[PDB]
């Protein structure tokens, strides 16, 4: 009855995506080198730079403001 | 001739563990029960497990397939998989000897 399990793995291995392919390749290398697989566990964001925006621009969350801080030793 | 009707060591069978590249279609192949150490994949030198130094000392039952390639890469992997596929007859398996100009990397050896 091993053929039933072979067919189950065959359909699963055919249905797997490219992201699973890349993930298993990394994890295979990690086990071969000896590192734990967990912790390897994508970027749906868009970022840009606003140079000197007008003082009316709203501050959004996760905003990073470029600063020129004065010399601490001076 | 009957008419066509209108209406109708031993090897394990599994997938090669380490796929050498992305996009390699998984083929169910005749697999060794335990991974062969990289020393046992070399036909020239003898190792702990065998003292054989050429194909005469091995004494293969079947005739050999010798591949004279320059470097062992993912292409040579695509040569071995069709010959080791599960639907190929196991008794008719032909030993494959890779006659490489350059020493194979451990990535190729781990795949084969
Ligand atoms: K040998
Ligand atoms: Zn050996």
């Amino acid at each position: 009855a091993a053929a039933e399990w072979i067919s189950q793995q065959r359909l699963s291995l055919y249905r797997r995506s490219e992201r699973q392919e890349l993930s298993e390749l990394v994890k295979n290398r990690m086990k071969h080198l000896g590192l734990p697989t967990t912790g390897y566990d994508h970027q749906n964001t868009l970022s840009y730079v606003l140079i000197n925006p007008p003082p009316d621009t709203r501050l959004e969350p996760s905003d990073i403001v470029y600063l020129i801080r004065s010399d601490p030793l001076a | 001739i009957a008419p066509v009707l209108e209406l109708a060591v031993e090897y394990v069978k599994g997938y090669p563990p380490n796929s050498p590249y992305i996009g390699s279609s998984p083929t169910l192949c005749h697999l060794l029960p335990v991974k062969a150490p990289f020393c046992c994949l070399r036909l020239d030198k003898g190792c702990k497990h065998n003292s054989y130094e050429d194909a005469k000392a091995y004494g293969f039952k079947n005739k050999l397939i010798i591949v004279s390639a320059e470097t062992a890469g993912n292409g040579l992997y695509n040569f071995i998989v069709p010959l080791r596929a599960y639907y190929r007859s196991r008794k008719e398996l032909n030993p494959i000897v890779l006659l490489l100009d350059n020493k194979p990397d451990h990535h190729f050896l781990e795949a084969i």
